[PDB]
Protein backbone atom coordinates (compact mmCIF):
# COMPACT_ATOMS: atom_id res chain seq x y z
CA UNK A 1 0.00 0.00 0.00
CA UNK A 2 1.60 3.59 -1.06
CA UNK A 3 -0.10 6.07 1.48
CA UNK A 4 0.71 8.82 -1.57
CA UNK A 5 -1.43 7.14 -4.39
CA UNK A 6 -4.06 6.37 -1.21
CA UNK A 7 -4.47 9.87 -0.91
CA UNK A 8 -4.70 11.49 -4.58
CA UNK A 9 -7.60 8.60 -5.12
CA UNK A 10 -9.30 9.70 -1.91
CA UNK A 11 -8.85 12.95 -1.77
CA UNK B 1 18.38 20.85 46.49
CA UNK B 2 18.88 18.97 43.56
CA UNK B 3 15.99 19.08 41.04
CA UNK B 4 14.54 14.76 40.42
CA UNK B 5 13.57 13.78 36.93
CA UNK B 6 11.87 11.09 35.72
CA UNK B 7 12.86 8.89 33.29
CA UNK B 8 9.63 8.72 31.32
CA UNK B 9 9.73 12.68 31.40
CA UNK B 10 12.86 12.25 29.73
CA UNK B 11 11.41 10.09 26.98
CA UNK B 12 9.01 12.51 26.51
CA UNK B 13 11.52 15.40 26.47
CA UNK B 14 13.02 13.71 23.31
CA UNK B 15 9.69 13.50 21.27
CA UNK B 16 9.89 17.59 21.53
CA UNK B 17 10.28 19.35 18.07
CA UNK B 18 13.35 21.35 17.10
CA UNK B 19 11.94 24.74 17.93
CA UNK B 20 14.35 26.74 16.14
CA UNK B 21 13.56 25.10 12.82
CA UNK B 22 9.96 24.77 13.36
CA UNK B 23 10.09 28.65 13.76
CA UNK B 24 11.97 29.75 10.47
CA UNK B 25 10.32 27.13 8.44
CA UNK B 26 7.25 28.52 9.23
CA UNK B 27 8.32 32.26 8.91
CA UNK B 28 10.25 30.99 5.82
CA UNK B 29 6.98 29.54 4.44
CA UNK B 30 4.80 32.88 4.81
CA UNK B 31 7.32 35.01 4.17
CA UNK B 32 7.26 33.15 0.25
CA UNK B 33 3.79 32.39 0.45
CA UNK B 34 3.17 36.41 0.19
CA UNK B 35 5.96 37.49 -1.76
CA UNK B 36 4.82 35.12 -4.69
CA UNK B 37 1.35 37.14 -4.76
CA UNK B 38 0.87 39.88 -6.75
CA UNK B 39 -0.05 43.39 -5.08
CA UNK B 40 -3.68 43.09 -5.20
CA UNK B 41 -3.99 39.49 -4.29
CA UNK B 42 -1.49 39.59 -0.85
CA UNK B 43 -3.16 38.07 2.26
CA UNK B 44 -4.82 39.39 5.14
CA UNK B 45 -3.44 39.85 8.48
CA UNK B 46 -6.29 36.81 9.13
CA UNK B 47 -4.77 34.88 5.76
CA UNK B 48 -1.76 34.82 7.14
CA UNK B 49 -2.74 33.27 10.33
CA UNK B 50 -4.57 30.83 8.62
CA UNK B 51 -1.66 29.51 6.83
CA UNK B 52 0.33 29.82 9.92
CA UNK B 53 -1.90 27.47 11.88
CA UNK B 54 -2.15 25.17 9.19
CA UNK B 55 1.94 24.83 9.23
CA UNK B 56 1.10 24.48 13.06
CA UNK B 57 -0.53 21.59 12.94
CA UNK B 58 1.62 19.93 10.04
CA UNK B 59 4.15 20.41 13.06
CA UNK B 60 1.75 19.00 15.38
CA UNK B 61 0.79 16.08 13.53
CA UNK B 62 4.30 15.02 13.01
CA UNK B 63 5.55 15.49 16.59
CA UNK B 64 2.49 12.92 17.32
CA UNK B 65 3.46 10.38 15.14
CA UNK B 66 7.17 10.73 15.93
CA UNK B 67 6.32 9.92 18.96
CA UNK B 68 7.08 7.32 21.45
CA UNK B 69 4.20 4.97 22.35
CA UNK B 70 1.91 7.08 19.63
CA UNK B 71 3.85 5.23 16.90
CA UNK B 72 3.07 1.80 17.58
CA UNK B 73 -0.62 2.45 16.79
CA UNK B 74 -2.30 1.47 13.89
CA UNK B 75 -3.18 4.62 11.78
CA UNK B 76 -6.69 4.44 12.68
CA UNK B 77 -6.46 4.14 15.82
CA UNK B 78 -3.84 7.47 15.41
CA UNK B 79 -6.42 8.91 13.24
CA UNK B 80 -9.23 8.66 16.06
CA UNK B 81 -6.75 10.37 19.01
CA UNK B 82 -5.94 13.13 16.63
CA UNK B 83 -9.29 13.73 15.30
CA UNK B 84 -10.10 14.23 18.96
CA UNK B 85 -7.55 16.77 20.05
CA UNK B 86 -5.66 18.73 17.58
CA UNK B 87 -7.45 21.92 17.94
CA UNK B 88 -6.66 21.62 21.76
CA UNK B 89 -2.78 20.22 21.14
CA UNK B 90 -3.16 23.80 18.95
CA UNK B 91 -4.00 25.63 21.95
CA UNK B 92 -2.27 24.21 24.61
CA UNK B 93 1.11 24.74 22.16
CA UNK B 94 -0.14 28.71 21.73
CA UNK B 95 -0.99 28.84 25.82
CA UNK B 96 2.56 27.48 26.49
CA UNK B 97 4.35 29.77 23.98
CA UNK B 98 2.71 32.64 25.96
CA UNK B 99 4.17 31.04 29.06
CA UNK B 100 7.72 31.09 28.24
CA UNK B 101 7.86 33.69 25.57
CA UNK B 102 4.88 36.08 26.45
CA UNK B 103 5.92 39.56 27.42
CA UNK B 104 2.77 41.50 29.15
CA UNK B 105 0.42 43.32 26.81
CA UNK B 106 1.86 41.43 23.82
CA UNK B 107 1.25 37.96 22.35
CA UNK B 108 4.27 35.72 20.88
CA UNK B 109 3.64 33.69 17.73
CA UNK B 110 5.37 30.63 16.48
CA UNK B 111 7.11 32.43 13.62
CA UNK B 112 8.70 34.86 17.08
CA UNK B 113 6.53 37.85 15.95
CA UNK B 114 5.05 39.30 18.50
CA UNK B 115 1.57 41.19 18.58
CA UNK B 116 0.31 44.23 21.16
CA UNK B 117 -2.32 43.85 22.64
CA UNK B 118 -3.95 47.07 21.80
CA UNK B 119 -3.56 46.30 18.04
CA UNK B 120 -5.63 43.45 18.65
CA UNK B 121 -7.46 45.72 20.86
CA UNK B 122 -8.11 48.03 18.19
CA UNK B 123 -8.82 45.56 14.52
CA UNK B 124 -10.08 42.67 16.26
CA UNK B 125 -13.62 42.11 16.46
CA UNK B 126 -15.53 40.88 19.94
CA UNK B 127 -15.29 36.88 19.08
CA UNK B 128 -11.50 36.63 18.37
CA UNK B 129 -11.48 39.43 21.53
CA UNK B 130 -13.52 37.38 23.47
CA UNK B 131 -11.07 34.19 22.66
CA UNK B 132 -8.15 35.75 23.46
CA UNK B 133 -9.40 37.10 26.67
CA UNK B 134 -9.98 33.56 27.94
CA UNK B 135 -6.34 32.40 26.52
CA UNK B 136 -4.91 34.76 28.49
CA UNK B 137 -6.92 34.13 31.61
CA UNK B 138 -5.21 30.42 31.46
CA UNK B 139 -1.77 32.13 30.71
CA UNK B 140 -2.10 33.98 33.75
CA UNK B 141 -3.47 30.77 35.73
CA UNK B 142 -0.52 28.82 34.72
CA UNK B 143 2.61 31.54 35.04
CA UNK B 144 0.69 31.49 38.37
CA UNK B 145 1.91 27.53 38.88
CA UNK B 146 5.14 27.60 37.65
CA UNK B 147 3.96 25.68 34.56
CA UNK B 148 7.30 24.45 33.20
CA UNK B 149 8.63 22.42 30.23
CA UNK B 150 8.07 18.67 31.99
CA UNK B 151 4.61 19.39 33.09
CA UNK B 152 3.75 20.68 29.08
CA UNK B 153 5.03 17.70 28.01
CA UNK B 154 3.15 15.52 29.99
CA UNK B 155 -0.18 17.71 29.33
CA UNK B 156 0.27 17.09 25.50
CA UNK B 157 0.86 13.32 25.93
CA UNK B 158 -2.15 13.10 28.20
CA UNK B 159 -4.21 15.46 26.14
CA UNK B 160 -3.37 12.99 22.64
CA UNK B 161 -3.68 9.74 24.99
CA UNK B 162 -7.61 10.21 25.54
CA UNK B 163 -9.81 7.34 26.80
CA UNK B 164 -12.54 9.14 26.18
CA UNK B 165 -12.28 8.31 22.29
CA UNK B 166 -14.67 5.69 20.45
CA UNK B 167 -13.86 2.64 18.95
CA UNK B 168 -10.00 3.37 19.85
CA UNK B 169 -8.46 -0.48 19.23
CA UNK B 170 -5.92 -0.43 21.19
CA UNK B 171 -7.39 1.10 24.53
CA UNK B 172 -4.82 -0.90 26.58
CA UNK B 173 -1.66 0.97 25.41
CA UNK B 174 -3.55 4.25 25.59
CA UNK B 175 -4.40 3.65 29.44
CA UNK B 176 -0.95 2.57 29.44
CA UNK B 177 0.37 5.95 28.84
CA UNK B 178 -2.36 8.01 30.83
CA UNK B 179 -1.52 5.63 33.96
CA UNK B 180 2.47 5.99 33.22
CA UNK B 181 2.39 9.60 32.59
CA UNK B 182 -0.02 10.51 35.17
CA UNK B 183 2.08 8.79 37.89
CA UNK B 184 5.64 10.61 36.82
CA UNK B 185 3.79 14.04 36.44
CA UNK B 186 2.69 13.81 40.09
CA UNK B 187 5.98 12.33 41.58
CA UNK B 188 7.65 15.02 39.10
CA UNK B 189 5.52 18.13 40.88
CA UNK B 190 5.51 16.03 44.49
CA UNK B 191 9.51 16.07 44.40
CA UNK B 192 10.11 19.42 42.79
CA UNK B 193 7.40 21.83 43.83
CA UNK B 194 6.93 20.48 47.53
CA UNK B 195 5.14 23.78 48.71
CA UNK B 196 2.91 23.32 46.13
CA UNK B 197 1.09 20.61 47.33
CA UNK B 198 -1.94 20.25 45.23
CA UNK B 199 0.26 21.24 41.82
CA UNK B 200 -0.43 18.12 40.16
CA UNK B 201 -4.45 18.76 40.32
CA UNK B 202 -4.11 22.12 39.85
CA UNK B 203 -2.26 21.06 36.50
CA UNK B 204 -4.92 18.44 35.38
CA UNK B 205 -7.70 21.20 36.49
CA UNK B 206 -6.57 23.33 33.66
CA UNK B 207 -7.37 20.22 30.98
CA UNK B 208 -11.04 20.84 30.55
CA UNK B 209 -10.14 24.79 30.62
CA UNK B 210 -8.12 24.01 27.22
CA UNK B 211 -11.07 21.95 25.90
CA UNK B 212 -13.72 24.66 26.40
CA UNK B 213 -11.11 27.19 24.80
CA UNK B 214 -10.60 24.88 22.06
CA UNK B 215 -14.34 24.48 21.31
CA UNK B 216 -14.30 28.14 21.13
CA UNK B 217 -11.23 28.36 18.55
CA UNK B 218 -13.02 25.71 16.04
CA UNK B 219 -16.23 27.82 16.38
CA UNK B 220 -14.77 31.53 15.43
CA UNK B 221 -12.74 29.53 13.05
CA UNK B 222 -15.57 27.87 10.98
CA UNK B 223 -17.64 31.54 11.22
CA UNK B 224 -14.90 32.91 9.57
CA UNK B 225 -15.13 30.24 6.83
CA UNK B 226 -18.65 30.13 6.35
CA UNK B 227 -17.53 34.13 5.12
CA UNK B 228 -15.29 33.17 2.92
CA UNK B 229 -12.47 34.37 4.83
CA UNK B 230 -10.05 31.85 5.06
CA UNK B 231 -7.54 30.95 2.39
CA UNK B 232 -7.78 27.57 -0.01
CA UNK B 233 -6.64 24.12 1.12
CA UNK B 234 -6.43 24.71 4.67
CA UNK B 235 -5.55 21.83 6.79
CA UNK B 236 -7.62 22.67 9.76
CA UNK B 237 -10.75 23.45 7.42
CA UNK B 238 -10.41 19.55 6.91
CA UNK B 239 -10.14 18.81 10.51
CA UNK B 240 -13.31 20.52 11.36
CA UNK B 241 -15.28 18.89 8.55
CA UNK B 242 -14.44 15.60 9.74
CA UNK C 1 -10.48 12.46 6.71
CA UNK C 2 -7.76 11.41 3.34
CA UNK C 3 -5.37 13.87 4.49
CA UNK C 4 -4.79 12.68 7.85
CA UNK C 5 -4.30 9.58 7.01
CA UNK C 6 -2.12 10.59 4.22
CA UNK C 7 0.16 12.27 7.02
CA UNK C 8 0.36 9.68 9.28
CA UNK C 9 0.97 6.50 7.46
CA UNK C 10 3.22 8.27 4.94
C1 LIG D 1 -6.10 32.35 20.00
C2 LIG D 1 -4.70 31.69 19.87
C3 LIG D 1 -4.38 31.49 18.39
C4 LIG D 1 -3.45 32.57 17.85
C5 LIG D 1 -3.96 33.98 18.15
C6 LIG D 1 -3.32 34.95 17.18
C7 LIG D 1 -3.74 36.39 17.42
C8 LIG D 1 -3.48 37.13 16.12
C9 LIG D 1 -3.83 38.60 16.23
C10 LIG D 1 -3.19 39.32 15.05
C11 LIG D 1 -3.53 40.81 15.08
C12 LIG D 1 -5.03 40.94 14.90
O1 LIG D 1 -5.72 41.51 15.73
O2 LIG D 1 -5.62 40.35 13.72
C13 LIG D 1 -7.00 40.51 13.40
C14 LIG D 1 -7.41 39.26 12.64
C15 LIG D 1 -8.85 39.39 12.18
O3 LIG D 1 -9.70 39.49 13.32
P1 LIG D 1 -11.28 39.17 13.23
O4 LIG D 1 -11.88 39.62 14.52
O5 LIG D 1 -11.47 37.75 12.77
O6 LIG D 1 -11.78 40.12 12.04
C16 LIG D 1 -11.66 41.54 12.07
C17 LIG D 1 -12.96 42.16 12.59
N1 LIG D 1 -14.03 42.29 11.58
C18 LIG D 1 -14.14 41.10 10.70
C19 LIG D 1 -15.28 42.45 12.35
C20 LIG D 1 -13.84 43.44 10.69
O7 LIG D 1 -7.36 38.19 13.58
C21 LIG D 1 -6.54 37.06 13.24
O8 LIG D 1 -5.86 37.08 12.23
C22 LIG D 1 -6.60 35.91 14.22
C23 LIG D 1 -6.15 34.57 13.67
C24 LIG D 1 -6.58 33.52 14.68
C25 LIG D 1 -5.76 32.24 14.58
C26 LIG D 1 -5.97 31.53 13.25
C27 LIG D 1 -7.03 30.44 13.34
C28 LIG D 1 -6.74 29.47 14.49
C29 LIG D 1 -7.90 28.49 14.65
C30 LIG D 1 -7.66 27.55 15.82
C31 LIG D 1 -8.83 26.60 15.96
C32 LIG D 1 -8.34 25.21 16.28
Amino acid sequence: ENALLRYLLDK
Amino acid sequence: AAASIPHLILELLKCEPDEPQVQAKIMAYLQQEQANRSKHEKLSTFGLMCKMADQTLFSIVEWARSSIFFRELKVDDQMKLLQNCWSELLILDHIYRQVVHGKEGSIFLVTGQQVDYSIIASQAGATLNNLMSHAQELVAKLRSLQFDQREFVCLKFLVLFSLDVKNLENFQLVEGVQEQVNAALLDYTMCNYPQQTEKFGQLLLRLPEIRAISMQAEEYLYYKHLNGDVPYNNLLIEMLHA
